């Protein structure tokens, strides 16, 4: 018994299909949704390349710069490159200490989570040119390139094919929709559409395990166990494929030395995933100890690290993610206006100005207007304040 | 039903707060229901409110940073009060999760539960009518409806309880057929004036028979639902009850308004918690309000981070600013909280407890009003005056002060 | 099956109530307390808040230099509330012990504070009893060889009071519980007392402390008086001011007459010196070793050379410091 | 046989050492073995081999002490290659010592057993002799030996064996016949030339008949054992095992080389297990390695000792310095790594990559072969040049440098 | 029941016993021990209080910088005091255990250090505990069960009574006492009082130092309590022909031969780091002469040594200017 079927949930980085540079490696500068930063972009294509040719395993990547540059936009670019169905997590270092589960319960979700299992069914798919509505229940005469077969099925379903387009179309998968595209009716009349999804380990946890009961975590090991021993026997027997998904670790620093071990256990593995980090933070202390090392790394890991670096974006590169981003959003926007949010952005940063959008969208929809002007920027600049402004009000505030 | 679990104590001093009070336009206006002054803050909750009536917030929260009594709490409960007729509220401080007794998961569940609400609706054969004659016996009473007047037998308490309500002849009211209590909900317009309307404090004939098929709006929150069974079992059939009421069609889930007070208190686990119960579909919006500024994370060393909130929730958090109160608008919220408290003063005490406002705090100079009450009235009169505010200054004194003259 | 029934030290015997009176206006001489005339005021209103019901979710807090007699007002506001107003007057140090938690302590204290009273016909025999007592009745060197107050017992102890108070024959009386020192407690202490005062039979909290801006304990946190802002801003905060010359002779003479001595006026001159600058209750202290010297040489009053003795004979708190403190840095 | 767990990647680095590249008299030659240059710490290693081999480590242990990338753990794996054929040889870092699951005890006995190996010699019926023929009808094989060619019949899983090992007719080699498995010796001496001895590379006719009863010698280590039971329980099934196959006289148990890099970051906690290990009588020659001086030892606050290491058991230490490297030794040693990896690499570009060792490190560099290979293949090369090298060296960087420029 | 570490290792095989004798007089050559009169005669003393039953309640401390024989006079009084006294030497970090709590290691050493003597057989307490205590490598595989101490204690009062056995108060040595919190303190403490219970020694290298488990920082990091019942004996640091002696003697107990050349310059080579190093330099030294065809240890051997393998202040200095970069 074993039954089956975030980041994309708040749509962050939703343009980002790929890494865009192609080319034989060679960044092209607007490339799949990215702009900027090439040389950093080029090493990651170095990095997909080290992925695919198998000489990855032991070691992983870490991305250092100041925040708002796009290390988490490079890591779902290179995730998107890897595989158009490979997994990726984005966790954050601080997000591992939890009330309910340990480090080890946490780090071990979001490493299983991160690697994936595409399930291969091949459905039989009934497709083929209605010749004529049989009625009812009764049959249906479906004809292709092999021969014309009767297929039972339902009045209801006869009812809602003759709506359908007749005859073009009618590819109906086996008990379900009933797809009408043209007469594709070929072949054999019972064919084989091998859908394949891809799932993580994690959603097969949760649903062969136990709305708001995420109200009111940790996994049996008898569970992981079951999954662990039965993924083996599909791969054994060919049903499904195990493909290394992308994990993400955002402000790696805030990890210890006490999870540091876990991770280095864990990634000297067959089936362990890209272990990717990100950091903002040069040399600082070893979380759980007393030594200094950069980026907060202890240094038998920190050996194995191929180290990329972001710079900081300029005018024209920040003008253009927020095209992108205002178009994602379904925003209309004017020059000048851009031009204001671009000066915000570079000002105090690109995620306080990304913020901004939806709040200027609503203000102007208020007033019954279509395109945000540079007045409404303004006013939701006014309303709502960024890290640095508050910091300074306050804390001259806080001087007594 | 089930009674109310809210701790009326945190929120009997914003009592005057009626919403937000804004225009069709969006801009303050400066007075309105309760509020005064503070214009910035209040156009953004606004738009805030508006961004949660459309759903954009989607993982967003909001946080509001200013100096202690500058009207955070009141704004809280204003956005509260904007949301809905009764959306529930729940204050609470970060102090709380540090409890010798209960896990600060149980903690935290709790203030989480008494945040978002359940507004249960049902259609009732209920006693909706008019009384026209009472005669307490078995309290035989007349009530009146399209059909006519009937009598009914009631119960000597379900008589205390519509004195309780303060009944008169002619109101329009249900009592409960199934039970048997009496909720006033207004007057009847078979004795209307010129001023008083149908649809509003007066209410018309109640269409249809005596047991009138009226839709029963009940509000309650989750946590009376567990306190109403006399574990995590208890909130686990709780959880099963309500959804199948969702599935029915007579129950409706409504976000509520969770503040959380003095955000640095709160250990990085605990704010772990809160970012992994702002990730469900239904959740409050969970609004932070913060006076500390570049602060060390609890559970942490030698980290800082702005209003000691890590950098993974921070993010994903808004931040509005509250400015400190000027002595003109001073007066007028002290002014409106005497009003609110029955708590008659003059103009120059009112100066003079504006000045000692606007020298230490607010919520100083809203304690300072029920002293110099009975002062007043124990020396024999009825409202405050100057000297009477400036001894009950000179008897009691504040934090900053005690401590100043404790030093030396 | 259940059944029913700082003095013992005797440091107050002499409080008999405020003796503010006249419609909130202190009194000189009084009866007992002595100076202090702003605190005795502030305390009777406060003590008129408490009368008609509007102090529930406050409390008072009592912030001065050690000797002047806080405690003292803590008591006569307890005595002014009736003369069975239950009185407890715990320490901040306290509620650390090695067989009760912090909750059993804390909930202790709180449940010794509250008083029931008895009518009993026979006439209605009224009888005053904590509600600790009870509990603990329900449970000659006990005190040396546990005292965890089971919790079925609570529950059985509360659901019979709710039934005596339904059934008309007993009341519930809120007393006061004071907390000296209370810059001592953690903040996980502080939390319960803020969740503890969000009841309806819940005493008047009485918070005493000598110490001003103070981390507050288990945060790292400068606040003032090492009281977490949650709880400071629902405190009526009370200072009571050093004694002078005369008022402290008139302790003296009041302390002097409760504990049996006589004593000559120079030597209460002296006396009064030594509460001057070292400490009162010190002086205090000082009264009875005085008369155990004066009855060893067969005399029935004390002269100042008794004093001059006793001066020499027990140290004070600051010489004792001092003494060793250089000794160590000599060392 | 079980298989075998030995941590591949740890050692993956340190391929191209076949020993210490000692002559005669002790004295180091500059270039053997797979080993360039630290002739001082070579011969001090050599020495300590010597007094392994003659029973002087009764109870001592070894430190290297150098800064990083200066051949410490490829000095360990010299000594543990010149100790024997098959000595195993266990890297640590100490921080894996600080697991959440397993404790300090179950980390540092789990390493403790992956060096104390075990020589099987086991009698088992052979079937060493030349494949004469492969004629398939269950594969049946001729095989040849003094007596003549006997022809029997051939599992699938041996004949897949035979053929991964890539023998055909005219080869002298060993087939098992109890269990079945196919090693490849070598070619019959019909065809031996000068280089081409006896019992080598080249193996004559097997005297005797294809079946007989030979003593194979396996390696093993004792955590493969315990892997190969799927608690303390298994293991003590383990040490009964072994003592009754070592009381047999069919076995010997071989004491191996510990690795213990970075040893400040052990507790005082662990040293005190450490040190009442390496006395017993069977035990791996544990040595350490730092790159830190005075240090203060963890677990205590303020007790701050040479490397990280209490006084007790610091006293049973010899202690060997491993110097830096000279531009040309670095030179060789990323040439003898690019051989060793198969990558081709030109003059100027060893050059520039031998300046970058200097600058930074030396395993940095060894690291900059792949990225720089699959580089030069995506362009169109066949042999990495200097313009891949510098285009490698300005896309990925290191720790310092990194962590210098995120300094501002 | 069923019956039957510096030993094993060395190091102290040559010293039998202080030497001294005389009548309280110490001799420079003595058995075995090379000067340093004074710890030797105050060590005299306290075997003298020993054997006349002055002791009970006491103890002895040791003091002086490392290498100058602490242990020595350890092993000197333990050996004086009768031919088969029990002598354990534990450190102070031994007692951080992964297995055995504090309470626990220091149990176990001082079982240790109570021998049972049988007619003659003489046997440690803990020894009989372990041998009735149910594979070749056993020591891989503490916490000895908690009754059987208790039957065995019950066990040897009977032999004690009937006649079988005999009670040996022995020695239980700990070096770097500083090391100890005080917890450790405080059971050494209520350890002391009891009839059958061993000489307790000392032994630190270092002076005002904070007790481990205080704030509060007292001589030798040793609790006051404990402090004011010690006798404390001072060893000075050697000279340049009590080192040669010891080295000699150190030689001739490992089968070593060395040219006098090579002795001064070995003797000048403890002089600077320890007598600690120059003892390892030496099995070093032999083994490098033995594949040289060498029967005799010339001077360029010890160079090598001394080239080969580092002592503790370079290899420290060498790294810490290392991290100036
Ligand atoms: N090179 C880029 N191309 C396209 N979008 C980018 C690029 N760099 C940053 N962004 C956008 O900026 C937004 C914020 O950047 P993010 O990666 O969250 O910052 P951080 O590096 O601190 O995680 C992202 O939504 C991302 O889409
Ligand atoms: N702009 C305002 N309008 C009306 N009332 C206010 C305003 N600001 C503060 N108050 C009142 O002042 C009292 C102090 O509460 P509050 O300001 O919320 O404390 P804090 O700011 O420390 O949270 C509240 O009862 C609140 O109703
Ligand atoms: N106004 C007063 N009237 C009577 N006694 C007083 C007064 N002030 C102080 N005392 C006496 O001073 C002593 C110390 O008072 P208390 O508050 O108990 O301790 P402390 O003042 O040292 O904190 C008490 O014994 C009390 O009788
Ligand atoms: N003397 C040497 N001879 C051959 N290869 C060496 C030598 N020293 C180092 N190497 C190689 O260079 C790399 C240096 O890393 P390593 O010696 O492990 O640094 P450390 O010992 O400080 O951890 C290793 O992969 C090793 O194979
Ligand atoms: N007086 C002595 N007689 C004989 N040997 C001595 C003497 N003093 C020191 N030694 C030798 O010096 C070596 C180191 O002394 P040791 O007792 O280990 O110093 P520590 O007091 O630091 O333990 C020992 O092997 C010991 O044999």
């Amino acid at each position: 018994k074993v039954p089956e079927i975030r980041i994309e949930r708040i749509g962050a980085h939703s343009h980002i299909r790929g890494l865009g540079l192609d080319d034989a490696l060679e960044p092209r500068q607007a490339s799949q949704g990215m702009v900027g930063q090439l040389a950093a972009r080029r090493a990651a294509g170095v990095v997909l390349e080290m992925i695919r040719e198998g000489k990855i395993a032991g070691r992983a990547v870490l991305i250092a710069g100041q925040p708002g540059t796009g290390k988490t936009a490079i890591a779902m670019g290179m995730a998107q490159a890897l595989g158009p169905d490979t997994p990726f997590t984005a966790i954050a270092g601080s997000e591992i200490f939890s009330l309910e589960m340990s480090k080890t319960e946490a780090l071990t979700q979001a490493f299983r989570r991160s690697i994936g299992v595409r399930i291969k069914e091949e459905t039989e798919i009934i497709e083929g040119e209605v010749v004529e509505i049989q009625i009812d229940v009764g049959k249906l005469t479906l004809k292709t390139t092999e021969m014309e077969t009767i297929y039972d099925l339902g009045t209801k379903m006869i009812e809602s094919l003759t709506k359908d387009k007749v005859q073009a179309g009618d590819v109906i998968t086996i008990d379900k929709a009933t797809g009408k595209i043209s007469k594709c009716p070929d072949g054999e009349l019972q064919k084989r559409k091998e859908v394949v999804h891809t799932v993580s380990l994690h959603e097969i946890d949760v649903i062969n395990s136990r709305f708001l009961a995420l109200f009111s975590g940790e996994i049996k090991s008898e569970v992981r166990e079951q999954i662990n021993a039965k993924v083996a026997e599909w791969r054994e027997e060919g049903k499904a494929e195990i493909i290394p998904g992308v994990l993400f670790i955002d402000e790696v620093h805030m990890l210890d030395i006490e999870s540091f071990s876990f991770l280095n256990r864990a990634l000297e593995s067959d089936m362990a995933p890209v272990l990717i980090m990100a950091t903002n933070r040069g040399i600082t202390r070893i979380r759980g100890t007393s030594y200094q090392s950069p980026h907060g790394i202890p240094i038998d890991l920190l050996d194995r690290l191929l180290i990329v670096s972001t710079t900081p974006y300029s005018e024209k590169d920040t003008k253009q993610i927020l095209r992108i981003r205002c178009e994602e959003e379904d925003v209309e926007m004017s020059e000048d206006a851009y031009t204001v949010l671009t000066r915000i952005g570079l000002e105090t940063s690109l995620r306080y100005a990304i913020q901004l959008i939806t709040a200027a969208s609503l203000v102007c929809r208020k007033r019954k207007g279509t395109e945000v002007q540079v007045d409404d920027i303004k006013r939701v600049y006014s309303l709502f304040l960024d890290e640095s402004r508050s910091t300074q009000y306050m804390k001259e505030y806080q001087d007594a | 039903e089930v009674k109310s679990t809210t701790k009326t104590q945190r929120i009997a001093s914003h009592s005057h707060v009626k919403g937000l009070g804004l225009d069709e336009s969006g801009l303050a206006k400066q007075a309105a229901s309760g509020l005064v002054g503070q214009e910035n803050a209040r156009e953004a909750c606004g738009v805030i409110v508006e961004l949660i009536k459309s759903k954009k917030m989607a993982g967003r929260a909001v946080l509001l940073a200013g100096p202690p009594g500058t009207g955070k709490t009141a704004l809280a409960l204003a956005i509260a009060q904007e949301l809905g007729s009764k959306v529930p509220f729940c204050p609470m401080v970060g102090s709380e999760v540090y409890s010798t007794e209960i896990k600060k998961t149980e903690v935290l569940m709790e203030n989480f539960r008494r945040a978002i609400g359940l507004r249960i609706k049902e259609t009732k054969e209920v006693y909706e009518g008019e009384v026209t004659e009472l005669t307490p016996c078995h309290v035989i009473i007349g009530l009146k409806t399209a059909k006519g007047t009937k009598q009914l037998k009631l119960d000597p308490s379900i008589f205390e309880s519509l004195q309780k309500e303060r009944v008169e002849a002619g109101d329009v009211i249900y009592i409960e057929a199934n039970s048997g209590a009496v909720k006033r909900q207004g007057r009847c317009d078979t004795y209307a004036t010129e001023f008083d309307l149908e649809a509003e404090e007066y209410v018309p004939l109640p269409k249809g028979d005596v047991h009138k098929k009226k839709e029963i709006i009940q509000d309650v929150t989750l946590h009376d639902l567990d306190v109403a069974n006399a574990t995590d079992k208890l909130r686990g059939e709780i959880n099963k009850v309500v959804n199948k009421y969702i599935d029915q069609g007579i129950a409706e889930l409504v976000p509520g308004v969770l503040f959380v007070d003095e955000v640095h208190m709160l250990d990085i686990e605990c704010f772990t918690y809160l970012h992994r119960a702002l990730e469900s579909s239904i959740a409050p919006i969970v609004i932070f309000a913060s006076n500390r500024g570049n602060c060390v994370i609890r559970g942490t060393e030698d980290i800082t981070s702005p209003h000691g909130i890590p950098l993974d929730l921070l993010d994903r958090v808004m931040i509005i600013r509250t400015m400190l109160y000027t002595p003109q608008e001073m007066k007028q919220i002290i002014k409106i909280r005497a009003q609110t408290e029955g708590i008659n003063i003059s103009e120059e005490a009112l100066n003079h407890l504006g000045e000692i406002g606007t020298k230490t705090t607010l919520r100083y100079s809203v304690q300072l009003l029920t002293p110099a009450n009975l002062l007043a009235k124990i020396n024999g009169k009825d409202s405050i005056e100057k000297e009477h505010v400036e001894e009950i200054s000179e008897l009691f004194y504040d934090a900053k002060s005690s401590a100043k003259i404790l030093a030396d």
